[PDB]
């Protein structure tokens, strides 16, 4: 009883963070390494 | 059927919301169950 009173407690409290979060540049280009970036040559 | 270590065993499952198989028949029983 204890693990589940824990486990559903945990289940309902951290479902109840991820809503709440999702629900609340150049220079940021250049310090980033994920998105790569280009031109156009000869241009 | 309310002895001590049955007593026990319907303090512990109340605090956890497991229900229990047995409950309190007379008023004083009932009141303790209530605040509990």
């Amino acid at each position: 009883w204890f693990f589940t009173l824990i486990i559903i407690s945990s289940y309902t409290a951290n479902l109840a963070a991820f809503l709440t979060v999702e629900r609340m540049s150049a220079e940021d280009l250049a310090k980033q390494t994920e998105i790569a970036y280009g031109t156009l040559e000869a241009g | 059927e309310f002895g001590i270590f049955n007593s026990l065993w319907f303090s512990l499952g109340a605090f956890m919301q497991q229900g229990c198989d047995i409950s309190p028949r007379s008023l004083s029983g009932r009141i303790v169950g209530g605040v509990w």
